[PDB]
């Protein structure tokens, strides 16, 4: 709708990014090469001398024909797993987008005893050394189990519900952008006669819609990669998250470098896809019109 | 609306779940887990039964998670810490004793056993490999504690000798029976193939001591160390050992040890200045390619846009490892560029500045991609009309960019810059994966380097260093360096 | 509390788990006892956290260094087994499996550091490591190089280091002594600075690691290598004309690896022990039994001398064993945490030139006996 | 839908925005505020709203104390001076925003959402989001939105100030229909002096926080309390005087107008606490100046400024001994130039006059149509 | 700087809202553009201030295109409507934001917002951020903004319509002081109808797109060209009565009215117009029109009355000075002088006044 312009700027704009994108993507277009590369070597030529395809086959499921005659057969379920890597992201991005949003309402729009204590509390709290808490998260879970199976060792419900601890910053990143949507449209809500909670899902979300995405996409990403947490609590290898199961292929002397590359670059497909459609929503000038002044 | 007296409803079946599950934690044995429960819970039913804790209504569902899943692990890590929890001592009392209590000698001979069908009734044979001479039982029922008597034979028994399937099955059965040689001898079943002298190595006596029945010293619980010691105390202790609160020596020992001292404050500045200059860093490229990705005259951003974020979608310890390959001095890629053009081969293992900077390329790296989703959605709560205001003012790009743009994106950036600079001074992976905290710092009685973070050169005391697994020290300077990011954060 | 009346055991990712389950399939069918396998990822750490309070698993699969804490922490039973059993066994790997002069595992498989080299590029290897810089300079002319192994990890360069009398701790006659170390003496500074002069010779690059090494010999751009039977499927893959030799001696005496021993542990909290024992030495360290877990993948060396005296017919294991009966049982102490450090870092210092030989050395050990004393 | 202000105040922090302020707005009156830019219209129609905090005093909406009730719970809507427009809902949906958290039926929603629509020329734009409209518009949105939420209290923010004059009109109509079609409380917040004067039942005129003065239309017109008041109603302003009292009845005061004839003058205006000798100030408004020559004391000075309306003729006069320019309003189109000589006749029955203190002097003469 | 437009259209996708506009303003000049709420003054406005494309046309503004020129460097200033006011600035930052932009001299900007400051009578809140002041408070903050950047081209979009009558007086003076003192074109976007005609030097009436018509002040006031331009310049509305002989100088018509009375009017189915300051008193006139008195509204200054004649279904609105006392229900009369009335055509075009009015 503006009226644009020197068009110099985006050719020398088009040509910084080019160099920037090749400097980044080469660390990753190495790994592409290794899942391509025959046997398991992290370090060789960018388009290898020797490529195979055994390593993807074994990853999508396929058999493989060596070279004395035997058909190997997959090891792993590594498809299963990238499945359960996005039900336990997915699932857990729905509820940590969920949690934070509401809890950040109340911090944004309403007023109660130890705001600030608890704000800064959150900041505070969360910013200490998980080091020993392995120790205690198993204790918890293991507990927990008896009492409500569906949440303890061994379940995906478990996995999920211990991520949907780490909402602090969430909470801050929401709770901000909450604030830069003028008052006066909950305000002409709640003479409307809006209860808060209306105010907050048919006034207040729908304008804060592309910072709920990010909070999405960071959430998912977080949880496709995460691996100390939920290599502790799913046993079962049908069970298993692509992250977890992936440490299969790393040893005491060796890792199956092909295999594991392989997989590296499948746990940032799904994150490709879930970016992509959140883009829907990163809209700018949802405000537009709105408010005079 | 629904019904008015449908809430109560389901306000009285939760306060039966609970006290119902309440009571079902008090029972058997779980009261730690039962007295958090009940407050938890009725905090949680008292918010939204009454209308007027309305806002803790939208609070605590996500406190709720946060108590449980970060301040539970941070209560239990400062615990620790006044224990000695570790390599050594990790067992509870309880669980060392049955340790020890299990603990056995071979005090008299051993003979391989059969077992032999006589009608419905069982038949027991003994070999003595030494002497050569055979022993065999009277016909016996199973189950319980009975004592059979072996008479020396020159005979076969006339049932055949049973599966092990069978002496498997009636395993249970088989270890109660004390079988008594002619000599006089008690033997029992220590295998499925062999009967012999096994007796118990320690014997618990009533005011708490163990008493060892091949050698015949005493051993007392010292619940100061949390070891069996012999008697008052003599200078040989026994392991296992159990967990035992000391007070604040793990503190203190941070605060002891010249030595563990010496580097320390070097090593401070490194750790603060390295998580700075990232932070810097990482927003910086990662706010330029967010406000770049946006701008719609470019033609290829939404191209643009995916393919900048992959470093972040790619798990990093791969990544990490590629950059360990790259930035090899004599071989790797980026030197192998660097000779061609330029001509000089930089130092990025063995220089510390140089690698000091490998890392915060490679560290920029990974997190740039986290700072620019952020600013992605940020940057849409900026109104259009704010820019079309700074057309009429006469502002270019790089105007709009510092004047507008920026203030209005530190203000919310602030607490995610802040915990950014948290995240990254306990940084402990990228280093131990990339660096190992090298190159050496020469002289160091506690070895440290000189990309060494602070948990980096502390983890190397706690977990290796050669003294097991101290966890009671590990949680100790866990909760100094978070009192020291406190006090940072100010 | 472990269910009792079955056997759930834990091995790596790379051991041949489905041949242990097929040995514990014929084991069921023999005891009624029901045995369960399982691979978890960090399962040298995931046992010590379940079997403190009561749990894991009956038997664990680890090399023999890290049993020794486990031992410590009363984490394993003790094992019994008699004389005549003692004897199917090479004696040297029970040495390895001893707390307090105790056994406390069962040893299943020898690995160790051997000589790999290519058969097109050097027919005969050499048998001294004063012969490599001469065998250098003929395969330079020829665009190729002599030797690439792992510079960088102490336990690749360890052999020629205590091949002259270097020592992690002195094994007395059962206890290793804690005080008295051995990387500052004449026969670990003779190693070094022989190590160094091939570097400085140019016959060997300083910040040369695994990835390197390892790919610069598939390639053929290297003539031999210092590798274990896990790089050796990578070779097979390459299709390149190898061999597996004795590591070369320095200064006549016999290069001195670190022996991995893989054991099987009984956990200390199990109501199994007995089903264990006999699931351990009568089913599993067999013949048969081994055959089952080498034939899903292999096992190099093993422990039982019947099988190994078959396996060797193969020159590549016998070379493993070779080297490992000459080399060094890795310490099954703690203090071995502190000797890792050290010694990485003083081969680093003596190979960068960032020290000399003499004092970096001199410094891993007051490194290493003062965390050792402290 | 009564609503009721007493001891009502209203700080931020040390500045002080509304100081005890006393109305009393009965059921179905036509009540419009009317003061300076910035002097505190809106914060009590926030306060009346709910949207901000009554410092001190009562309010009483139906006699209810309302002080402490939710926004919601008040029985009032409002026009936003700012529209606070919902952005991401289309016209009809911001105007059905009300009644859709109401039970409405969707028969009931459509046809009173169409109908309302109609009477604001909207009907076209129903589908646009508020990003897609005029600021005309966009405000007539935001009066729609009210109207179709009929609610006991209106309150109106500078409803009309965005609409052309023709439009501006055929609003007020429609504002002027529903009040007496209702017959419920409307509060109207305007700077149209021509609203003020049609729409109110009643005006309440503002000063820095301050009650100037509550009447009739005619009765603020007519009858200022004091100088603030006179110099707030009607444009152009009320022109003003200094002059001198050299004579006091009960029933009118003489003054000395400052001009080099020191000519003196009678108003039929109180003489209530007024000294002779005492400085005052003499108001007369541009309408009422008459012409030179029909008239008993004349004016007469230079020509600053023209302005020429198409229905009338503006003429600024510099009077000597006078700083301040007197306007003067001429039915018809006039042909001054800038510079010749002006003479405007004083009508002393239509003089208003001012003390000290600010305060005005009670005018005597009985004007057509004041109660 | 000079400023022109030629053949300029704009559409949304094909809904048009600039219809082949044409626009001479000199140099120096302040025009005016006035038109019903939603015709498309400030899409024009924003037009040229490149906030908006130009789909057909050309854009000339110093003598150069401008059309594919960015705002930022057509040298032009403006005022929003919507104020669109920087919020984490205060008063004294926001206005002082346009020069900072083009060479910052410190002590220049901190006199020249004080003066501008002064006259805006913003002085008090210079340290306020927008959040806290009023809506007239904000407009002034946005009316500052432009007038201490001092640009090539001004750009007004409805700047005085939250101000208080008498504070709306002193504004326009400070505007035309600020005219005369620079001589730089000004474009004026304005619904007040004194507005237009005391600082307009040349009125652009626009309609639904198009250009109505272009005038004088007094031109279009006396001279409308169209049915529309009459009932938009003056308020209140001027009448429409449906009239149906003709001379060589002048037109006659005949009266929908029951006496069927016939007058000639000075000019070149139709529509006749008479404004409400027009009308005279009833015994005066000759022509004399009567009917029920339906509306009075009672200004103060004046009185305004709401008259329905027979058969005639649009009230006729008549102005009369003073305060008049008469009610609803009464039966009143009034004078309709023929040299002060219009004449339109069925499909809209007005047949030329004649009369020469001062
Ligand atoms: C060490 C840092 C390295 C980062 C480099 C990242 C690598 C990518 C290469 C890119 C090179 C940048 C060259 C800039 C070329 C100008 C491009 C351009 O001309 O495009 C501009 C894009 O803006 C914009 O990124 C604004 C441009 C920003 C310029 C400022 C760059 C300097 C970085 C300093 C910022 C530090 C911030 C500190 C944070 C605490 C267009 O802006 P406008 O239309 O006015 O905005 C308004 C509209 O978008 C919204 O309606
Ligand atoms: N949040 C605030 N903090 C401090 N002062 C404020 C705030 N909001 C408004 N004010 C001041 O309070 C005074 C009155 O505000 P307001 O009631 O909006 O004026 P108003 O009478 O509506 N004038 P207008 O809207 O311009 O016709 C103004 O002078 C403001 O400067
Ligand atoms: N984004 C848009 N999409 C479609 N139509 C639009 C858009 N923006 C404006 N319009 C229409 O364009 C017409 C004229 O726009 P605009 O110039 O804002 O009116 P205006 O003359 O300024 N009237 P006002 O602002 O009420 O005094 C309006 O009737 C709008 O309906
Ligand atoms: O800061 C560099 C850092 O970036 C990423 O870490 C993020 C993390 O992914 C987020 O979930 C959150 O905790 O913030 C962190 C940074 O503040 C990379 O994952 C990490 O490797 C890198 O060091
Ligand atoms: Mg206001
Ligand atoms: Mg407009």
């Amino acid at each position: 709708a503006m009226v644009q312009p020197q068009k110099a700027r985006l050719f020398i704009t088009h040509l910084l990014l080019l160099l920037f994108i090749a400097a980044i993507m080469f660390p990753l277009l190495m790994v592409v090469a290794i899942s391509l590369r025959q046997g398991n070597f992290a370090t060789g030529s960018l388009i290898p001398e020797q490529i195979s395809w055994d390593h993807w086959k074994l990853a999508l499921g396929f058999s493989v024909e060596q070279a004395d005659g035997r058909i190997t057969p997959p090891p792993f379920p590594v498809l299963l797993w990238l499945w359960n890597s996005v039900k336990v992201a997915g699932i857990s991005a729905i509820g940590i987008v969920a949690l934070s949003t509401t809890c950040a309402y109340a911090f944004a729009r309403m007023r109660f005893p130890g705001k600030a204590t608890l704000l800064k509390g959150m900041l505070i709290f969360q910013m200490f050394p998980a080091v020993l808490s392995l120790v205690a998260l198993y204790a918890l879970f293991d507990r927990l189990g008896e009492y409500i199976p569906f949440i303890g060792l061994n379940t995906h419900g478990g996995v999920i519900f211990a991520y949907l601890g780490g909402i602090a910053l969430h909470v801050w990143t929401i709770k901000g952008y909450f604030e830069t949507i003028d008052s006066s449209l909950e305000e002409a809500a709640a003479l409307d006669g809006a209860t808060p909670w209306q105010a907050f899902r048919l006034v207040l979300l729908p304008l804060s819609v592309p910072i709920l995405a990010v909070v999405f996409i960071l959430s998912f990403i977080a949880a496709i990669t995460e691996v100390p947490v939920a290599s502790l609590l799913l046993r079962d290898v049908n069970s298993y998250t692509l992250a977890v199961g992936m440490q299969q292929y790393l040893n005491p002397q060796n890792y199956l470098w092909g295999d594991f590359a392989a997989a590296a670059v499948m746990s940032a497909l799904p994150i490709t896809i879930v970016f992509l459609l959140a883009q829907r929503w990163l809209v700018n000038g949802l405000t537009a019109g709105g408010v005079k002044g | 609306w629904q019904s008015d007296a449908l809430k109560w409803s389901v306000l009285g079946l939760l306060g039966l779940l609970v006290g119902y599950l309440v009571v079902l934690m008090y029972a058997q044995g779980e009261y730690l887990f039962a007295i958090t429960t009940l407050i938890l819970s009725s905090a949680g039913l008292y918010i939204f039964a009454n209308r007027k804790a309305y806002a803790w209504r939208y609070v605590y569902p996500g406190m709720a998670g946060m108590g449980l899943f970060v301040l539970f692990p941070l209560v239990c890590t400062i615990a620790i810490a006044f224990t000695n929890y570790s390599s050594t001592n990790q067992l509870t009392f309880e669980r060392a004793q049955e340790v020890l209590l299990d603990r056995s000698w071979q005090a008299g001979k051993t003979y391989n056993f059969g077992l032999y069908p006589a009608g419905d009734e069982w038949q027991l044979a003994l070999s003595d490999g030494e002497t050569g001479k055979n022993y065999l039982s009277d016909a016996f029922k199973f189950g319980g504690e009975q004592k059979l008597q072996l008479k020396e034979t020159t005979a076969q028994p006339e049932g055949e000798r049973a599966n092990l399937r069978v002496i498997t099955q009636n395993r249970q059965a088989l270890s109660d029976i004390t079988a008594i040689l002619p000599d006089g001898n008690k033997v029992m079943m220590s295998s499925l193939r062999q009967f012999s002298g096994t007796q118990p190595l320690y014997t618990l006596d009533g005011d708490g001591t163990l008493t060892n029945n091949q050698s015949g010293v005493k051993y007392r619980p010292n619940n100061q160390i949390g070891f069996y010691q012999s008697i008052n105390w003599g200078d040989e202790k026994l392991s296992p050992g159990y967990t035992v609160t000391t007070g604040w020596k793990n503190f203190t020992r941070v605060f002891t040890d010249e030595g563990i001292q010496k580097p320390f404050l070097a090593i401070f500045v490194w750790t603060v200045v390295f998580s700075l200059i990232t932070v810097f860093l990482t927003v910086a490229v990662g706010m330029v390619l967010a406000c770049l990705v946006q701008w719609e005259a470019l033609r290829g951003k939404a191209v643009y846009r995916v393919l900048l974020i992959l470093p972040y979608a790619v798990p990093s310890f791969i990544s990490i490892l590629i950059f360990k390959g790259l930035f090899n001095q004599s071989f790797g890629e980026i030197n192998m560029m660097l000779s061609a053009l330029f001509g000089v081969k930089p130092a990025w293992f063995s220089d510390p500045t140089t690698a000091r900077t490998m890392l915060i390329i490679v560290n920029t790296w990974l997190g740039y991609p986290y700072m620019m989703i952020l600013c992605m959605g940020l940057l849409k709560a900026i109104p259009d009309d704010l820019y079309e205001a700074s057309a009429m003012d006469g502002a270019g790009p790089f105007q709009n960019f510092f004047k507008i743009t920026l203030p209005l994106l530190i203000k919310p950036l602030t607490p995610l810059m802040i915990a950014s600079f948290a995240f990254n001074f306990n940084n402990f992976v990228l280093i131990q994966l990339l660096t190992n905290g090298g190159p050496d710092r020469l002289g160091t009685t506690t070895p440290a380097g000189y990309t060494d973070l602070l948990v980096n050169y502390t983890y190397r005391i706690a977990f290796e260093g050669g003294g097991g697994q101290d966890f009671g020290l590990a949680a100790a300077i866990a909760t100094l360096i978070f009192l020291l990011v406190g006090a940072l954060a100010i | 509390k472990i269910e009792e009346g079955k056997l759930v055991i834990w091995i790596n990712g790379d051991k041949g788990y489905n041949g242990l389950a097929e040995v514990g399939k014929k084991f069921e069918k023999d005891t009624g006892i029901k045995v369960t396998v399982e691979h978890p990822d960090k399962l040298e750490e995931k046992f010590p956290q379940v079997a403190a309070t009561g749990d894991g698993p009956d038997i664990i699969f680890w090399a023999h260094d890290r049993f020794g804490g486990y031992a410590q922490s009363g984490l394993l039973a003790e094992i019994t087994p008699d004389k005549a059993f003692q004897d199917k066994l090479y004696p040297f790997t029970w040495d390895a499996v001893r707390y307090n002069g105790k056994l406390i595992a069962y040893p299943i498989a020898v690995e160790a550091l051997s000589l790999i080299y290519n058969k097109d590029l050097l027919p005969n290897p050499p048998k001294t490591w004063e012969e490599i810089p001469a065998l250098d300079k003929e395969l330079k002319a020829k665009g190729k190089s002599a030797l690439m192994f792992n510079l960088q990890e102490p336990y690749f360069t360890w052999p020629l280091i205590a091949a002259d009398g270097g020592y992690a701790f002195k094994y007395e006659n059962g206890k290793y002594d804690i005080k008295d170390v051995g990387v500052d003496n004449a026969g670990a500074k003779a190693g070094l600075t022989f190590l160094v002069d091939l570097i400085k010779n140019k016959h060997m690059n300083a910040d040369t690691d695994y990835s390197i090494a390892e790919a610069a010999f598939n390639k053929g751009e290297t003539a031999m290598t210092i590798n274990g039977p896990w790089a050796w499927s990578n070779i097979d893959t390459s299709k390149v004309n190898y061999g597996v030799t004795v590591l070369p001696t320095f200064k006549g005496q016999p290069s001195k690896p670190f022996v991995g021993v893989l054991s099987a542990g009984i956990n200390a909290a199990s109501p199994n022990k007995e089903l264990a024992k006999e699931f351990l030495e009568n089913y599993l360290l067999t013949d048969e039994g081994l055959e089952a877990v080498n034939k899903d993948k292999p096992l190099g060396a093993v422990a039982l001398k019947s099988y190994e005296e078959e396996l060797a017919k193969d020159p590549r294991i016998a070379a493993t064993m070779e080297n490992a009966q000459k080399g060094e049982i890795m310490p099954n102490i703690p203090q071995m945490s502190a000797f890792w450090y050290a010694v990485r870092t003083a081969v680093i210092n003596a190979a960068s030139g960032r020290q000399t030989v003499d004092e970096a050395l001199k410094d891993a050990q007051t490194r290493i006996t003062k965390a050792s004393a402290s | 839908a009564s609503v009721q202000l007493q001891n009502v105040t209203k700080a931020w922090g040390e500045v002080v925005v509304s100081k005890d302020i006393n109305l009393d707005i009965h059921e179905g009156e036509f009540v419009v505020f009317v003061g300076p830019s910035g002097c505190g219209k809106s914060t009590l129609l926030r306060m009346i709203a709910g949207l901000e905090t009554i410092t001190s005093g009562d309010l009483f909406i139906g006699e209810k104390r309302m002080n402490d009730t939710p926004p919601a719970e008040r029985g009032v809507g409002m026009v936003f001076q700012s529209y606070a427009l919902y952005p991401h809902l289309s016209v009809a949906e911001n105007m059905s925003f009300g009644l859709k958290l109401a039970g409405a039926k969707k028969e009931v929603i459509n046809q009173r959402v169409n109908q309302v629509a109609e009477v604001l020329q909207l009907a076209h734009l129903l589908d646009r989001k508020p990003k897609a409209l005029s600021g005309g518009q966009r405000q007539r949105v935001a009066i729609g939105r009210t109207l179709v939420a009929e609610p006991s209290v209106f309150l109106l923010d500078e409803p009309l100030s965005n609409l052309d004059a023709a439009l501006r009109v055929q609003m007020r109509i429609e504002i002027s229909r529903l009040h007496k079609r209702l017959g419920r409380t409307m509060i109207y917040v305007t700077h149209d002096q021509v609203e003020a004067m049609t729409l109110a039942d009643k005006i309440v005129v503002l000063d820095a926080g301050r009650v100037a003065q509550v009447g009739k239309p005619l009765e603020l017109y007519h009858y200022p309390a004091d100088r603030f008041v006179a110099g707030f109603i009607g444009s152009p302003k009320m022109n003003f005087l200094p002059v001198k009292v050299t004579a006091t009845a009960i029933d009118q005061v003489q003054v000395e107008l400052p001009m080099p004839n020191r000519q003196q003058v009678w108003l039929p205006v109180e003489s209530r606490d007024v000294q002779v000798g005492a400085n005052m100030s003499l108001g007369i408004r541009p309408e009422h100046l008459l012409p030179s020559d029909i008239a008993d004391v004349i004016l007469e000075g230079e020509v600053q400024v023209v302005e020429q309306l198409g229905n009338e003729t503006q003429i600024h006069i510099q009077i000597p001994s006078i700083r301040q320019n007197l306007v003067y309003r001429q039915n018809d189109v006039v042909l001054v130039e800038e510079g010749a000589t002006f003479a405007i006749g004083l009508p002393p029955e239509r003089c208003h006059l001012f003390r000290e203190d600010g305060t005005a002097c009670r005018r005597l003469h009985k004007e057509p149509g004041v109660a």
